[PDB]
């Protein structure tokens, strides 16, 4: 969502929404307008390395950037890999891509899970948001699987609800029975369903049947639960059912999957590889956390003498285990790339500075190629872009939410495999309000999501 | 209208149309427009080739004879494609009357000096020179006139930034007065006083 | 009379501006969004330019706000986006546009409170 | 890096470095250029003052608002250095007296204000301390300036282990004592001289302060050509146009230039050193009312 | 209500003071800190809380146009105090 | 078409000129400037620098501009025959007190966010 | 020399990706048959000729036009990367 960044003397003050009619309206989420405070704290502002006691000491960005090229030359192939967080742009995304390129390493990974199985992120319509924000208001039925758009994403949910009240949008839900602000027929909590609505005993397969234009929405949280390919699998089985049954009314793009952070679009069009599981099948002796603070991979899932570095903004999971500390910039602190879930990039401002000694990320990564002699051929952020343009081009489509419908290659390519579902009923980890506040790094160290989090937990 | 409230004059906004009208009548080779303010100031739009006609006869004609130059001087509208817009102000004391005359150019395109029809902006067009950079053809003698000697740029035009460019200062090493990059210790303070809600009806703009 | 040359115009050796000011600064030419505070919109009619922001840092002394950039408080305003562009393209400076933002038309219906059949029914008024 | 001392802005007269340096030393000919070069930067600069506050007033337009601050001391007390040196990361010593006085000898000077400035610096955690001495100091030389110098300078890196001391040699400048000397006179063939400029020296201390590995090294700080005594001055009088201090002063000055080719210099610290030619005619348009001397190498 | 630091410097009604490896502090050296010495906060803790039988009163600082805009303070919240917004005057209805 | 008004030139040939007949001047005029205002600097390198401040204007490719700059050198040759300058004002030239700017990315990249 | 991806860059509406888009509609399913494994990027452009890049070791990657090639000589040209051979 669009928003406004009221700073003063080079400081924040307050994050006001701004108009986006086909994404966010008019509002922003109390996260969006109140998970500024935690941008003031925990920050990391120094190069740090581990001394011969074996903390954390501070040191200047010539001694932490040659240390890593140290590493960074001794290593080669798959000793080294990268890992990326939920806050990260689509620049340092495309630097850390090269310079691993240039070492002959493909193991990008992300922390949030797609399956690759089939089409994986080949095509690209196979992990966006096809229907878009504003095509909701266009929908008849809409089909949500696994998630809770609620805390997931609120301004999709209000642009739901808004269809439901205006529309008369009808919402069934195949997961935990979560609220969500209207009444929907829930379906019930078993994925096997799926599989039902799918061999079509359910009648909600004869509802999808009837309507001119129907909807079904895939989160990721469905996805992370090792049944992900399983999953989607199923959804696009409906969602072929659908189209070829109901007949193609045309453009209308059933097939959606709604996304959770702000860096896995990003991530997928540059080709990095979603999920972890290529750093367990096969563990590196160097690590680069750009960003990562899930707890994914600990050191007891590495090697021992393992370096690991860490380029992020806050110190959060992420930076204690780790050997050289960089320190970045946050989203209000750069002209930096994102993508939404509807596939949509825009690009943001530089509001302040970063503090400190922290630098811009893909200036950063590309100081760091420089001087382990693999010198990256951009100098300034247009250079940048236009390495961005030449991996993928619509990341410099700056309002562009259009794409082409490839929905046929990758549904018959999911039919390949033939993985069985578990038998454990959908839970999204958004159960309640008060788990919506602490999701990030950012909202981790934010001392009002903390009061938030106390009075949801016990009011007065 | 009550004590709050300006008088207004209904005899000289005529006679200041009538003289609008009488001039236009003249000279149609070069008057563009014709305007008279409800404060009843009267203004001349013309073409800039013709400030040295439309001035001469202003100043020497019998029933005209705006022999006083009261001002001369210059305007910066960035959005327009003609840059500056030259204004010159007469008085008249035989009649007892006050003109305006306005011209339009641009930064490479140069005016016509009228110091040969008054002595009186000769500085003045110095002053525009070197405030907005607007050449004068045939000036007697066009340099700057209120800029630090080698100064460069134009500082009265809107896209100079308030402190410029470099500050002065004293250097013991080269034992001189030496100019380098501007550097504050406060910043200026940019405030957006502006408000929504527009206030005048009578100024509103179509909206195209 | 009239040279009648042909060659896109480029005063950038005139205005004095050093030379970093030029070819390293991206300007921004936009429509402000509206207030959300307020619901008036006079202040999103004109096109505005403005530059991209550099380094604040801190006084030590006072701990006031201090700068080293000059054009950081500049703000020029347009009638149309193509003044705006050619301003900025006989200016030298790189600019990047973005699109009239216009809240679309909408449906306003007060009968459509008192609903006998939709849910647009409100519970209370 | 404690935040307060992140440098920050365009290295500019508003701007901070990271730099709190404390210079002794800092109303002489050198001392002068070192607190402008400072302050001209951003970094703040702590002065200490015998003399009267009227004799530093020249200093003052040297630093923004509150960027030098001056303070009273006196080198027979520690208290004073102790509260002097107590906030500063980088100390800068250039006292030095060249003659001898009824309070302050030779050995006051160089020896033992020296030793107990590196004594309190060490006690107070100064990251950095710059002392300087001269190229022509050993302990067997007969000067006794040169012999205090050579004391002084070992028992400083006694007191303070990875200390940088700086021996620069014979310093010309608009202020100087060599070619002011020379040129307010109006023996020789046998003596060389090396002169340094000082705005080098000057930067050098600088870049000393800037270079991290210059921890515990030792520099000569050396001009371009090396000159006879005898032509120099035939070219010091003929700038200035014109027909061609007790005891320690004449024999310091006939006392040839050494050579210390192991010891790093002003290039290694990136300082192309400037020669005495072009300086020469901005020193001595003053005593005023071409034809180069010859050097040897 | 001035405090004192552990190092030593007194602590201002804003709360500031200078940490131990600042290096500012040497602009107090052989010289003073210039630091009020009355607190707003302890004074106006001190005032005592004014019983009106009122529901709603009116406050304008005292001294009429020498005071503050006159604003208008409910008291039928018991459980706490009715405090004027630019005076800092506390008022409230007697209970019991 | 795309007409436009004469200054002192019809075409660039012209403009070329007056550029050489100010060049002339100048070379000219640098000894005596070195001479009259006292200053420290060589003759060669007075001439250096009005070479160096004649290329930087060297890519502009319209008279109108060209001849413009003319008339602001010709300002400023006047300003120093006149001796209204002072050795301030003509030693600013030569930014002999500015910090030397680094152009690489790696020293850019320690020294700040500046790019 | 060891291909890591390709990515195929195409124009939704432009005539000069016709061709290239029919490759997809008809047999990009083959091809992500045959090769279990290769990243095969499909990406759309504007305004701009159509493209297809090949990546190998060390990051080196060249990048061929595609423009008013048929489906035919995308799936020669594509065959060839695919093998090795020029
Ligand atoms: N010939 C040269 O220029 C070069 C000098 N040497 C060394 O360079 C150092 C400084 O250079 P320079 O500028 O020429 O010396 P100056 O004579 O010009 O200045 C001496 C400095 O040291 C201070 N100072 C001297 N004696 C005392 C004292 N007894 N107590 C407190 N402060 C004192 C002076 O303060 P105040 O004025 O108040 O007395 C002044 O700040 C000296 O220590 C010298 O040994 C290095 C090679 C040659
Ligand atoms: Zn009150």
């Amino acid at each position: 969502s669009n928003i406004v960044v009221s700073t003063r003397t080079g400081e924040v003050m307050r994050i006001l929404p701004r108009m986006h009619e086909d994404i966010n309206e008019e509002w922003i989420s109390d996260k969006t307008r109140f998970a500024y405070d935690g941008l003031k704290r925990q920050r990391l502002t120094q190069p740090m390395i581990r001394n011969e006691k074996g903390l954390l000491t501070y040191t200047t960005w010539e001694d932490a950037l040659s240390r890593v090229a140290g590493m960074l030359q001794s290593f080669q192939g798959n000793d080294v890999a990268a890992i990326a967080g939920g806050l990260v742009d689509a620049e340092a995304l495309v630097a850390l891509k090269d310079l691993l390129n240039r070492v002959d390493s493909d193991s990008l990974c992300t922390e949030e899970v797609f399956p690759t199985a089939g089409a994986g992120t080949d095509l690209r319509s196979n992990y966006l948001l096809n229907t878009t924000i504003a095509g909701v208001e266009e929908a008849d039925v809409i089909l949500l699987v696994g998630t809770n758009p609620r805390f997931e994403a609120p301004l999709f949910n209000a642009r739901i609800r808004k269809s439901w009240l205006h529309n008369d949008l009808k919402v069934a839900l195949i997961g935990s029975p979560v609220d969500l602000t209207y009444r929907y027929d829930h379906l019930g909590d078993s994925p096997k369903i799926l599989q039902d609505i799918a061999s079509g005993n359910h009648p909600f397969s004869q509802i999808l049947k009837e309507a001119k234009k129907p909807m079904v929405v895939l989160g990721s949280s469905a996805l992370q639960r090792s049944d992900g390919t399983a999953i989607l699998a199923a959804v696009s089985n409906i969602a072929q059912n659908i189209r070829l049954s109901s007949g193609v009314t045309g453009d209308w793009k059933v097939m959606n999957i709604l996304h959770r952070i702000a860096s896995q679009v990003a991530a997928l069009d540059l080709g990095y590889k979603p999920g972890v599981e290529a750093i367990r099948k096969n563990p590196p002796k160097v690590l680069f956390l750009l960003g990562a603070d899930g707890g994914c991979i600990t050191r007891q899932d590495l090697p021992k003498d393992c370096f690991i570095i860490y380029q992020g903004h806050h110190g959060d999971v992420g930076a204690p285990m780790a050997d050289v500390i960089l320190p970045g910039a946050a989203y209000t602190e750069k002209s930096a790339t994102y993508v939404n879930t509807e596939g949509r990039a825009q690009q943001t401002k530089v509001a302040v500075t970063p503090p400190g000694l922290a630098r811009e990320d893909w200036k950063i990564i590309r100081a760091l190629s420089e001087i382990a002699g693999m010198t990256l051929p951009y100098d300034t952020l247009d250079q940048v872009r236009s390495r961005l343009e030449e991996v993928s081009p619509n990341l410099v489509r700056y309002d562009d939410v259009e794409g082409a419908n490839y929905f046929q290659q990758a549904n018959e390519l999911s039919k390949l495999v033939n993985q069985q579902l578990l038998a454990d009923p959908l839970v999204p980890p958004q159960l309640t309000i008060k788990d919506f506040y602490m999701t990030d790094s950012i909202s981790r160290a934010s001392q009002t999501m903390a009061k938030c989090v106390k009075a949801v937990t016990e009011g007065i | 209208t009550r004590p709050t409230i300006r008088p207004r004059n209904d005899v000289v906004h005529k006679q200041l149309s009538a003289f609008g009208q009488y001039v236009a009548e003249i000279l149609p080779k070069y008057v563009q427009q014709v305007q008279v303010s409800c404060f009843n100031e009267l203004e001349i739009f013309i073409h800039p080739d013709g400030v040295i006609p439309v001035l001469t006869f202003l100043r020497d004609h019998t029933n005209a004879q705006f022999k006083s130059l009261a001002d001369l001087t210059a305007v910066d509208v960035p959005t327009r494609q003609n840059r500056f817009e030259i204004v010159y102000n007469l008085l008249s004391l035989r009649f007892n009357s006050r003109i305006r005359v306005k011209t339009y150019t641009d930064e490479l395109t140069p005016i016509e000096s009228s110091v040969t029809v008054y002595k009186a902006a000769n500085w003045y067009e110095r002053e525009i020179w070197d405030m907005f950079g607007v050449f004068f053809a045939n000036h007697p003698d066009l340099r700057r006139i209120l800029t630090d000697y080698g100064f460069e740029g134009h500082p009265f035009r809107k896209d100079f930034p308030l402190s410029g460019y470099v500050e002065l200062r004293y250097d013991d090493e080269v034992k001189r007065v030496v100019a380098e990059p501007v550097e504050l210790a406060q910043e200026f303070r940019k405030f957006d006083l502006n408000s929504p809600w527009e206030a005048f009806p009578a100024y509103r703009q179509p909206p195209e | 009379q009239l040279i009648a040359v042909d060659e896109k115009l480029d005063i950038t050796t005139l205005t004095g501006v050093p030379e970093e000011h030029i070819k390293t600064r991206k300007v921004r030419i936009f429509v402000p969004a509206r207030n959300n505070m307020q619901s008036g919109v006079n202040n999103t009619k004109k096109w505005k330019m403005e530059f991209d922001t550099r380094e604040r840092w801190e006084n030590p002394l006072m701990g006031w706000s201090s700068t080293a950039d000059p054009l950081s408080n500049l703000v020029l305003t347009f009638s149309t986006k193509e003044d705006a562009v050619a301003f900025a393209e006989k200016n030298g400076w790189s600019f990047d546009v973005e699109e009239r933002k216009v809240p679309k038309p909408k449906s306003k219906s007060y009968g459509a409170n008192f609903s006998w059949n939709k849910r647009t029914r409100v519970s209370t008024k | 890096l404690h935040h307060a001392l992140i440098p920050h802005g365009k290295g500019g007269r508003s701007s901070v470095s990271g730099i709190v340096a404390t210079v002794f030393g800092a109303t002489g000919f050198l001392g002068r250029y070192v607190v402008n070069h400072l302050g001209r930067m951003g970094s703040q600069v702590i002065v200490p003052y015998r003399c009267e506050p009227y004799d530093t007033m020249h200093l003052r337009p040297m630093g923004d608002l509150g960027q030098i601050i001056f303070m009273e001391w006196n080198g027979k007390d520690k208290d004073s250095i102790r509260k002097v040196v107590e906030h500063s990361n980088v100390v800068i010593n250039l006292v030095g007296r060249e003659w001898e006085t009824k309070n302050f000898d030779f050995e006051d000077v160089f020896v033992k204000i020296p030793h107990a400035i590196a004594q309190v610096s060490k006690e107070a955690g100064v990251e950095k301390l710059i002392h300087i001495s001269h190229l022509n100091a050993d302990i067997k030389s007969p000067s006794r300036y040169l012999r205090s110098k050579a004391v002084g300078e070992k028992e400083v890196r006694a007191a303070f282990p990875e200390a940088t001391i700086i021996k620069p040699s014979d310093i010309f400048g608009r202020e100087d004592r060599f070619l002011n000397y020379f040129a307010s006179m109006r023996l020789g063939k046998e003596t060389v001289k090396q002169p340094v400029y000082i705005v080098d020296v000057s930067k050098g201390i600088i870049n000393a302060i800037k270079d991290p590995d210059a921890k515990g090294k030792t520099f000569a700080f050396v001009g371009p050509n090396r000159y006879l005594l005898f032509d120099l001055v035939q070219y010091i009088f003929a700038v200035a146009y014109r027909p061609f201090t007790t005891r320690d002063k004449v024999e310091r000055v006939h006392m040839s230039d050494m050579t210390l080719p192991h010891l790093p210099g002003l290039e290694d610290l990136g300082i192309q050193a400037t020669p005495l030619e072009l300086k020469a005619i901005e020193v001595l348009r003053r005593h005023r009312t071409v034809k180069p001397a010859k050097t040897v190498n | 209500g001035v405090r004192t630091s552990p190092t030593g410097e007194k602590v201002t009604h804003t709360g500031q003071a200078y940490d131990d490896g600042d290096y500012r502090r040497v602009r107090f050296s052989d010289r003073q800190k210039e630091v009020n010495e009355n607190f707003a906060i302890d004074l106006i803790a001190e005032q005592p809380v004014s019983e009106v039988g009122s529901r709603v009163i009116s406050c304008d600082g005292g001294g009429g146009a020498l005071g503050h805009p006159r604003v208008y303070i409910n008291l039928d919240k018991e459980t706490k105090t009715g405090t004027c917004g630019y005076c800092g005057l506390q008022f409230r209805q007697p209970h019991h | 078409g795309t007409s436009v008004k004469p200054i002192f030139s019809r075409d660039m040939n012209e403009a070329k000129r007056r550029v050489r007949e100010l060049y002339r001047a100048w070379y000219r005029e640098v000894p005596n400037t070195v001479h009259l205002f006292q200053l420290d600097i060589s003759v060669k390198q007075g001439r250096d620098k009005v070479r160096e401040m004649f290329m930087k204007n060297a890519h502009v490719t319209d008279p109108r501009v060209v001849d413009l700059l003319v008339i602001k050198g010709k300002m400023e040759l006047e300003e120093t025959i006149n001796v209204w300058k002072q050795r301030t004002h003509i030693m600013r030239f030569f930014h002999e007190t500015e910090a030397p700017r680094p152009t690489d990315f790696l020293s850019k990249f320690y020294v700040g966010h500046d790019p | 020399l060891g291909l890591r991806e390709i990515r195929i860059h195409l124009c939704q509406r432009s005539p000069g990706s016709q061709g290239v888009r029919d490759f997809i509609e008809k047999r990009y399913v083959e091809l992500k048959k045959a090769n279990p494994d290769l990243p095969i990027l499909i990406r759309e452009c504007s305004d701009v000729q159509p493209k297809l890049w090949a990546r190998y070791a060390f990051g080196q990657e060249k990048n061929v036009s595609l423009n008013n090639f048929s489906a035919d000589q995308v799936t020669r040209t594509l065959e060839n990367v695919l093998s090795g051979k020029a």
